[PDB]
RNA sequence: GGGUACGACCAUACUUGGCCGAAUGCACCAUAUCCCGUCCGAUUUGUGAAGUUAAGCGGCCACAGGCCUCGUUAGUACGGCGAUCAGUGAUGGCGCUGGAACCCGGGGUGUUGUACUCU
RNA sequence: GAACACAAGCGUAAAUGCUUGCUUGAUUAACGAUUUCCAGUACGAAUCGAGACUGCGAAAGCAAGGCCAGCGAUCCUUUGC
RNA sequence: AAAGCAAAUGAUUAGAGGGACCUAUUCUCAAACUUUAAAUGUGCAAACAACCCAGCCUU
């Protein structure tokens, strides 16, 4: 049979970028995602970068440069038992709480902390946070710390962990622009968003009736805890 | 006289390269331009949009306006007895940063640089000088090259 | 060797090529779906030529051992691939042990078999997909051995 | 050529090659000189200065025939040509003294009609 | 001395085959109550470790193909300017000067920024 | 080495191709600027913008037709504000 | 221009190793072929209505 990959085909082979080959990188997605107007001359735009592992939960805020990418603040779920979390830390109710520390970790070392301090109390309501581009009739006040969500190669479906992050950053202080039509809760056909269902995510229900049923199976308490990791990270983030 | 349209003598002039196909980096959405700056004008074919015309390929102006996806350049262009001014609006993608002024520049350094050294060179070869050979050979065409060249 | 490179049926694909459209390929639609328990497809080429479904899991193995008593648990040498799969097809779907109603008639199919490893995932995963490697291949000696020790019985 | 080597030598002695093929086309106009562009003709072959136009190949008992064989063949060709004895050996880019050495230490892959000399750079 | 995430240049980084791999990891892997999507939890989505370094990943090797670099081809091919130059012509050399390419031979087979991290 | 309505060239692989879901950026656009032909006139075509109302997206973002060929003065008639 | 077909597209001669077919070669080519690629060319710059530094003002 006529055989491929004689010596002409690998002298007329052009590779694709190296982590193209690796998978990494959807550079379609990137040139638009650092794409800023030329009329803002330089001025940093900022990118909310989170990954989820088989075992852990990272968030980073990038600022992308022309020698190479500049991590400002990073953060890990493994850094969650230091707070009292330790199981999960892959789930939901981790992905909201890595989600919260990054957002109090960099208000904390911009100095901008005791202002724009999020909501105290949680709830999945929407929020319609407040940025330059579209503002809620204010504009004399001091403006947020904002940043765009970049989830890369995953899959951005109703309810998913990224969703999470994303979440507990809002809640945290930043301004991360979105709409609620991801949220777990949300339900397309009335256009409306379930904070009840919300809620009980972000407090790990879910695994609570889990874990209850497993218990269960094998014959023949979270929300504490969580409620605790919050007040925990709110008052030290920097604690390590 | 036939067929004089936007683009008419660009088969190679708009051809990408061998195995340099594709669509612009990062390195290139991130360069700033300002008003005052040096350009060189070069399509990239990859970009339809804002691509300029076939006569401002490889020419260099200065730059007028800066929009939020777009550089207006001026232009020398040569009709009859004079050189017109021209304006022309692309995109950024086709248009680089110019080094025609990097030794201009480095030389204004270099002079300050001097003066401050000063406040706190070369050999010429034109000159003669004696020459120690230790060996001289001969040159003389010897008929062995005269039969080299028979293919 | 080692605890992880035993061979396993990754999938069974069940083709029914009766190549027309109308109540024959409502009739076989149902048949198919009284056998494995699942819902099929429809394969076009527009015209609707054939219907087919693929069964992965217990069902499959459950599936592939009433089809191999059918075909008395025999099988030629030149039926497997290189690749590391093979098949067959039977003729008779009353054969198979199922009841016969007088509307619906006597139907065949063709069976096909996948066999692998526990790495396959590599290939077919979306983020940082790769090849599999020579060695965790699965070869045709192997497949072969593997319908010997299991379901035994096979003529060069 | 091929007439004259029949005749005063055998058929089993000599090897010849053309090297010029007729890739170029001639054109006839064949009202005055309206729309003068021509038809197709014929063809022809473009050849250059010191460009080969025939090569034979043969013994050595055989070299008188063979000169004189391509001296009438040279007689049907315009221009001017010259008849010269290679320094290689019969359609190879190999000298004549050195090939008897080279075959004898045997690093001469031999192709049908040319040869390639043995390249240390490979697999073993 | 390594790992992960985000990168810049985009083959000295690719393709085939072979050998090896402490730790933190990455990965394969287990399973469908809930969110979510399929003919099929194969892909995707949610839960979590009972195992496994077999594969993915990293390092090394191959007179391996490719790729990069320096020489050789070669002052060769071709060229700008000059002649009341040669030649029937086709063409060519000379004077002042610019100057290649393939084949082939020697060498090489990624460099590195930010953050978190195991000795 | 396929496809992208049609002639050809250029271009493109988690796409500029194919399938699918939702849509009407093929609307309006204060006489903004410019390129090609060029007398630096018009017409045709095209590029970069400011304002309104929107579409698709979680977002950054993309879109005022289908890239470049596919079209028309004075006078008169007719429609809209 | 040259060079190349032992590199993509097109044309094309003959042998060799496993009648077609395959592998590696081989003779000869291209205004509407090309990896490579001159000479002669063609934009821009090489300061005073400007530049460098210091201290300020306004939006
Ligand atoms: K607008
Ligand atoms: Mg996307
Ligand atoms: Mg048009
Ligand atoms: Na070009």
């Amino acid at each position: 049979v006529k055989v491929v990959k004689n010596k002409a085909y690998y002298k007329r082979f052009q590779v694709k970028y190296r982590r193209r080959r690796e998978g990494k990188t959807d550079y379609h997605a990137r040139r638009r995602m650092v794409l800023q107007d030329k009329t803002k001359f330089g001025t940093p735009k900022y990118r909310l970068v989170v990954r989820i592992t088989n075992r852990d939960v990272i968030a980073q805020i990038v600022h992308a440069k022309v020698v190479g990418d500049e991590v400002v603040m990073a953060a890990y779920s493994h850094e969650l038992p230091l707070f009292g979390i330790e199981h999960g830390l892959t789930n939901y109710a981790a992905a909201y709480a890595t989600g919260l520390l990054v957002a109090r970790r960099m208000l904390a070392k911009l100095g901008l902390a005791e202002k724009f301090v999020g909501v105290k109390e949680v709830d999945g309501s929407y929020a319609a946070v407040r940025t330059k581009d579209d503002d809620q009739g204010d504009d004399e006040s001091r403006f947020p710390f904002k940043a765009i969500l970049d989830v890369g190669l995953a899959r951005t479906t109703t309810g998913a962990r990224v969703f999470g992050v994303l979440k507990g950053a809002v809640d945290g202080g930043l301004a991360v622009p979105h709409r609620p039509n991801r949220f777990p809760g949300y339900n397309k056909e009335s256009d409306a968003l379930n904070a009840k269902v919300h809620r009980d995510r972000i407090f790990g229900r879910h695994v609570a009736d889990y874990l209850k049923q497993v218990r269960e199976e094998a014959s023949s308490d979270m929300e504490g805890m969580y409620k605790r990791a919050h007040a925990a990270i709110r008052a030290d983030p920097t604690k390590r | 006289v036939h067929s004089h349209g936007y683009k008419c003598g660009t088969r190679h002039l708009f051809a990408k390269k061998f195995r340099k196909h594709g669509v612009p980096s990062v390195s290139t959405i991130l360069t700033n331009f300002k008003v005052g700056d040096y350009v060189d004008v070069v399509a990239d074919a990859a970009v339809r949009a804002g691509m300029p015309h076939k006569y401002y390929h490889g020419r260099t102006g200065i730059v007028w306006n800066v929009t939020p996806r777009g550089v207006g350049v001026i232009i020398n262009k040569p009709v009859r007895n004079r050189t017109v001014r021209k304006r022309i609006c692309v995109r950024f993608e086709h248009v680089r940063k110019s080094r025609c002024q990097e030794a201009f520049k480095q030389k204004l350094k270099d002079l300050e640089a001097f003066r401050a050294a000063k406040k706190a060179k070369k050999v010429s070869t034109r000159n003669g000088g004696f020459v120690c050979p230790k060996k001289v050979e001969v040159l003389a065409r010897r008929t062995a090259d005269y039969e080299a060249m028979i293919p | 060797a080692n605890p992880m490179r035993e061979i396993v049926v990754k999938k069974l694909c069940i083709n029914i090529c009766v190549g027309e459209s109308g109540d024959r390929l409502t009739r076989a639609s149902k048949v198919l779906e009284q056998l494995c328990e699942q819902t099929p497809v429809l394969s076009r080429a527009n015209e609707k030529i054939a219907v087919h479904c693929t069964v992965r899991g217990k069902k499959a193995e459950e599936l592939l051992e009433k089809g191999l008593k059918v075909k008395e648990f025999e099988l030629k040498s030149y039926n497997f691939s290189d690749t590391g799969s093979f098949g067959f097809g039977i003729s008779e779907h009353i054969d198979l042990g199922i009841k016969y109603d007088p509307s619906t008639g006597i139907y065949g199919m063709d069976f096909y078999v996948v066999l692998g490893r526990r790495g396959e995932r590599v290939a077919h995963r979306k983020r940082r997909v790769s090849r599999v490697g020579f060695n965790h291949r699965v070869r045709k000696e192997e497949a072969m051995k593997w319908f010997e020790k299991v379901h035994d019985g096979i003529i060069f | 050529a091929n007439k004259y080597m029949v005749k005063r030598a055998n058929k089993e002695c000599f090897h010849m090659r053309i090297r010029a093929h007729p890739f170029h086309v001639l054109r006839i106009n064949k009202t005055g000189m309206r729309q003068s562009y021509g038809k197709p003709n014929g063809t022809c072959a473009r050849v250059r200065i010191g460009q080969i136009l025939l090569s034979m190949r043969t013994k050595d008992t055989y070299v008188p025939q063979a000169l004189e064989s391509l001296r009438r063949a040279k007689m049907k060709f315009p221009g001017r040509q010259i008849i010269v004895i290679s320094k290689y050996w019969g359609f190879t880019n190999i000298l004549r003294n050195e090939y008897e050495e080279l075959r004898d230490a045997g690093k001469l892959q031999q192709r049908g009609l040319h040869v390639k000399l043995i390249t240390p750079k490979g697999k073993i």
